[PDB]
């Protein structure tokens, strides 16, 4: 899963090749960020 | 700047030793920075660069 830049669309594409946009034209894609616990000490 | 760059620069004849071959330079033009990409043209900014 990831999330594009300007356009808001789920890449979720693992390929090697697919690094564009789906119906997008941009190539800039961001990881997003699943539901995981992280524990942190204040 | 470039208009008088370009008109400073004067093109000769070309004559390897009748034919002769003479070039000019006209108006010059500058576009806007503009992505080639495979589906179509989009809009180029200074963070696209920066990230690409
Ligand atoms: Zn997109």
């Amino acid at each position: 899963t990831y999330v594009c830049g300007d356009c808001g669309q789920e890449n979720t594409l693992k390929s090697g090749d697919v690094i564009q946009c789906r119906e997008c034209g941009y190539r800039i894609l961001y990881k997003k960020r699943t539901r995981r616990v992280v524990q942190y000490e204040a | 700047g470039l208009q008088n760059v370009f008109q400073s620069f004067g093109e000769m004849l070309v004559e390897p030793s009748w034919r002769y071959a003479t070039v000019k330079f006209g108006e010059v033009t500058v576009e806007k920075p503009t992505f080639f990409s495979d589906d179509k043209e989009l809009e180029f900014l200074p963070w696209h660069a920066r990230l690409q």
